[PDB]
């Protein structure tokens, strides 16, 4: 069941958008948010 | 100016618009005659004042008569409906700016119009009272004549006493068939009998504190009848058990529907008793109070029993009495539907998961040049996920089912024409050892789905038990429960899709009732109803050339039924069930057929539905989980089409029909609708043949294509799409938009859309044949997304893709290259999938070609 | 870039539901609304912003699938 | 075989419903009819001893389940409020300001008094 997230991130890197890649790069090293992003970040 | 008239003389007949306060009018003999008749009917408070000076001057009358109102509400057209707007505005039912809102006329969108129309109801009922008063004068003064709606203004008064004749006192007789029959559809629309819910029939006083234990109301029904329908010259049974024929059943149910909207809704539903089973008091249903059929008391009520049989156990488990009584009280503030009882301690919530995206086929398609920005074929069909408060937001849609009263004289002839439409199939009551069981894994309804599927109960009840249960149902009422659930399905819209599991105790007997008829309708080719006729092996071409058969100036037309499964009135569903049961003239007596009708009305019309985790009351509509809904919908469709044709043939000015046969047919149609209560089989056959000639329908469940003589419908001798709009507005309480109704003038371009498919003529085998092709984006959607069942075995995925390719083959003849690319892509993909694992090899194109030619007609 | 973001949203809500997000009624309703709004999106930047919003509730949630290793 | 199983299951369900219904209210309602035959929609209405109100929004909590409430011409007092996730929401939590913080709808379970 762990391969579902791997293929999801494969598709995400296939998209290659500025916002999505920025958010994933941030969350890579723990700098994640806490609430849903509106249309609460830590560290 | 144009005013609606109800006319019947030696040269014209119908209810149509013809060209003609203190109205003034103009024969010496007629002058003296009207003067004498008025002088004899002068003292009645329902007559308007008349001034005989040479002219006949009437005084203090409205601008529109009740005929104008009945017409505007029965021939509605949002383009030209200024008279309805003027009527609504003038009597303070709404304001002028109300008609600046969008979709105000619509019932689904902006249901507040049901509050504006209702603001006429009292006025309406006032007129009704006046009517009775008027007739009293004519019964006490010796006056014989017919009552026409175009004589009673909107304030209730009457005038125009020219048709009447002087006779012996105390014996004058009014005839009120046309009047009441044309007023009937708008009695419930405006809620005319609301003031009967109050103490002394006054809208400025509290509602009657009706005893909670009271359920019969038969005396009050007869009182209301005698009060408003005093001169209706036909025996009215408050309980439809006493009728003599299914026409009597329809006739009396059409009145009980109107009279049941003045009583507390806690008095309907199953009537229960405390019986003693082996000493312990159970609560079981010993009757049922239908809003349509009155009170029915079961005949085999056994008390002080020693032990129970398996059949009795099924009748008791399905008995909601033990469930609604022994549960907790439920006040459900999420919906306005009547809530009965929560059977659990906490409300349950149900969700729907997203689709299971197949990435392999998608990458394959992108490698095959598809899904380019600017392509004509897209991905538009997804599995939408649903949150918790979804199912109830589905159930609340039943707020679109309203109480609807019908034109009883019109319906009593439309039912004969519809029975003629079905007069070629076999039917009757079959035994238990002849029922052919489809999908032995269907849900068995609540509370039966707690222990197994329908297969379980079919294998536990021997044939004798099923026969005994059928006989029981033919003498008693079993108000079973259904269970609503959310459905996993593909759609281009995110709306919630639901399936209703009807209990096994209802389907087990509905099958023994309707199996022979359904099989005979499914095994016939060339009729008006096409159910069970595969589009394969020329079937589509044959069906199209059957609809095309002999229409003179052929045009094609189609329509939709907005909120069909939710808003279909109970009167028309009872009519459909009676049309279907009309085959039982050698296997059932009249009482047997009425008990079957009552069982069905309790089980599939106004049953108790367990939604979420509780039990609510279903106000009406069809249950998609019943085997007989696909055919009852076809009966409803044929009824609506025949009704549109009747209202098109009548509402046209018979003085401009340059034909003689058509004018005589219209005259005879009026004679057979509101006169000659006995059915005239000769004219019924004449009208059926006329329709077959000039209006040829192809009808599957709530889906229809029509080939019609365009020159007639150009003059009004045949139903048009505006006629279906009017009929659906005044009979189905739903608005039909012409943005979803298609008309096609060329017959080479076949039906624009029938059964969610398209048609095009192609040259195949040196012969031009009509082939159906589907929307390509739907097939791409069904290929890219699956429902998470084929992920464990490749065989089912291969079979789904082969079915999609079969469905996709005809696009190879479409002129758009990208459309044939779809089938070629499917074929490449299935060749791949077969590599992973001559006319029977599913991996070559000649296995699919042979599915669409009648020269290889096997399965 | 329209079909790709749509199937990405499909698999993203698949993962979200797989992580028992459906046990929080409010958060699951938010995720369902965003998914259904992406599946009806007829423009690419709105789909992308709804997609990053829907990914937020995946990478803001901790105890979920790891991301530093992928 | 399985017929015996479904008979036993139906019997057990019928008995678990049967041993939670009879009381003075049920007989006091049934014995005032014509021949002891009342509608079904009024046995859980004026005989039951526990009400479950499904409140979707704060307004329908104010006007319906204020801090006692009368329903079915009786007296109930709001108690044991429960949100969509089956978490005991104290009556203090259900306010105007703090309403978006708790997952609607709420389910109030009230005893008959």
């Amino acid at each position: 069941t762990s391969a579902m997230q791997t293929m999801l991130f494969t598709m995400l890197r296939k998209l290659d958008n500025d916002a999505l890649n920025n958010i994933i790069n941030n969350a890579r090293d723990g700098c994640v948010p806490l609430n849903i992003i509106p249309l609460m970040v830590v560290i | 100016v144009y005013r609606a008239f109800d006319i019947y003389n030696d040269k014209v007949a119908g209810f149509a618009k013809f060209l003609k306060y203190f109205v003034v009018k103009r024969t010496f003999s007629n002058y003296q005659h009207e003067e004498t008749i008025y002088n004899l009917l002068k003292d009645c408070p329902a007559v308007a004042k008349h001034d005989f000076f040479p002219h006949i001057s009437r005084q203090r009358l409205t601008k529109y008569t009740m005929a104008d109102l009945v017409y505007a509400l029965r021939h509605f057209d949002e383009g030209n409906c200024d008279t309805l707007k003027e009527i609504l505005v003038t009597y303070n039912c709404c304001d002028d700016d109300y008609f600046n809102k969008k979709d105000w006329y619509d019932f689904v969108e902006n249901p507040d119009i049901l509050r504006v129309y209702a603001n006429l109801g009292e006025r309406v009922r006032q007129a009704l009272l006046k009517t009775v008063q008027f007739c009293d004068a004519m019964r006490n003064a010796g006056i014989v004549g017919v009552l026409t709606l175009d004589n009673q203004d909107l304030n209730g008064n009457w005038y125009d006493f020219g048709d009447f004749i002087q006779t012996t006192p105390g014996s004058g007789v009014p005839v009120v068939d046309s009047y009441y029959s044309l007023l009937m559809p708008i009695l419930t629309l405006t809620r005319a009998l609301t003031a009967e819910s109050h103490v002394d029939t006054d809208l400025t006083k509290p509602y009657i504190k009706w005893d909670l234990l009271k359920y019969d109301f038969t005396e009050e029904r007869l009182k209301l009848f005698d009060r408003y329908f005093k001169y209706w010259d036909q025996t009215y049974h408050p309980n439809c058990v006493n009728c003599l024929d299914d026409r009597c059943i329809l006739h009396c149910a059409n009145f009980n529907v109107l009279f049941s909207t003045v009583f507390p809704p806690t008095s309907f539903g199953p009537l229960v008793r405390k019986i003693f089973v082996d000493g312990v008091p159970f609560v079981v249903s010993t009757g049922y109070h239908f809003r349509e059929l009155g009170v029915v008391h079961n005949q085999d009520v056994n008390l002080h029993s020693s032990r129970l049989s398996f059949k009795e156990l099924l009748v008791y488990a399905a008995d909601p009495a033990m469930h609604a009584a022994s549960g907790n009280l439920l006040l459900d503030k999420r919906t306005t539907c009547f809530s009965v009882a929560a059977l659990t301690n906490n409300v349950a919530f149900q969700t729907v998961k997203p689709g299971n995206f197949n990435k392999d086929f998608y990458d394959f398609a992108v490698s095959k040049g598809f899904f380019k920005e600017g392509s004509s074929v897209e991905l538009k069909h997804f599995f939408f996920a649903q949150d918790g408060n979804a199912a109830i937001s589905d159930y609340d849609y039943y707020r679109y089912n309203l109480p609807t009263m019908c034109d009883i004289r019109q319906l009593l002839f439309v039912v004969e024409v519809v029975d003629k439409y079905f007069d070629c199939y076999d039917g009757g009551c079959i035994n238990a050892n002849q029922v052919i069981v489809n999908n032995l894994d269907k849900s068995a309804g609540f509370p039966f789905n707690k222990w197994g599927k329908a297969r379980l109960y079919y294998d536990s009840m021997s044939y004798e038990d099923q026969d005994a249960l059928f006989a029981y149902t033919k003498r008693n009422v079993i108000p079973t429960i259904t269970q609503m659930n959310l459905k996993y399905a593909i759609s281009a819209k995110n709306r919630a899709r639901t399936v209703a599991g009807v209990s096994i105790c209802s389907t087990m007997t509905n099958r023994q009732f309707h199996q022979k008829l359904l099989k005979s309708i499914a095994a016939t080719r060339g009729a008006t109803v096409v159910i069970g006729t595969s589009k394969f092996y020329g079937g589509w071409h044959n069906m199209l050339k059957t609809v095309y058969s002999d229409v003179e100036n052929p045009h094609l037309m189609g329509w939709d039924y907005p909120k069909c499964d939710r808003a279909m009135p109970n009167m028309l569903r009872i009519m459909a069930s009676l049309v279907l049961a009309r085959k039982h003239t050698t296997c059932c007596s009249l009482s047997h057929r009425f008990y079957r009708l009552a069982n069905e009305c309790a089980q599939v019309l106004s049953e108790m539905v367990m939604c979420g985790g509780s039990l609510y009351v279903k106000p009406g509509g069809t249950s998609s989980g019943d085997a007989t809904t696909a055919y009852a919908n076809s009966v409803f469709n044929i009824c609506q089409a025949v009704t549109a044709n009747v209202n098109a043939l009548l509402s046209t000015d018979g003085n401009k029909i340059a034909d003689k046969y058509v004018r005589n047919l219209q005259h005879r149609l009026y004679e057979c609708l509101y006169r000659n209560r006995d059915v005239d089989t000769d004219f019924v056959n004449e009208f059926y043949a006329y329709l077959r000639k000039h209006f040829s329908m192809m009808i599957l469940s709530d889906d229809a294509v029509v080939c019609f003589n365009s020159t007639y419908a150009s003059q009004g001798l045949v139903a048009s799409i505006k006629n279906f709009k009017s009929v659906l507005y005044y009979q189905n309480n739903v608005f039909m938009s012409e943005a979803k109704c298609w008309t096609e003038t060329d017959l080479t371009k076949g039906p624009h859309e029938f059964c969610s498919q398209h048609t095009m003529l192609v040259k195949q085998g040196d012969d031009y044949v009509y082939l159906p092709y589907p929307d390509p984006s739907r097939i791409l959607g069904a290929g890219c997304f699956v429902d998470d069942i084929v992920k464990t075995d490749g065989t089912l995925m291969i079979e789904r893709f082969v079915s999609l390719a079969i469905d996709a083959y005809p696009l190879t003849k479409h002129p758009n290259q990208e459309y044939a690319d779809v089938f070629h892509l499917y074929l490449q993909y299935i060749r791949k999938l077969h590599d992973e694992l001559n006319t029977s090899r599913y991996w070559e194109p000649e296995f699919y070609e042979a599915m669409y030619t009648p020269h290889t007609v096997l399965q | 870039k329209m079909s790709d973001v749509k199937c990405t949203s499909v698999v993203l809500l698949s993962v979200l539901q797989q992580l028992r997000v459906e046990s929080s009624s409010k958060l699951w309703a938010q995720c369902v609304q965003l998914h259904n709004d992406i599946l009806l999106a007829k423009d690419t930047t709105e789909a992308f912003e709804k997609m990053v919003s829907l990914l937020s509730v995946l990478l803001s949630m901790q105890g979920a699938v790891d991301i530093n290793k992928l």
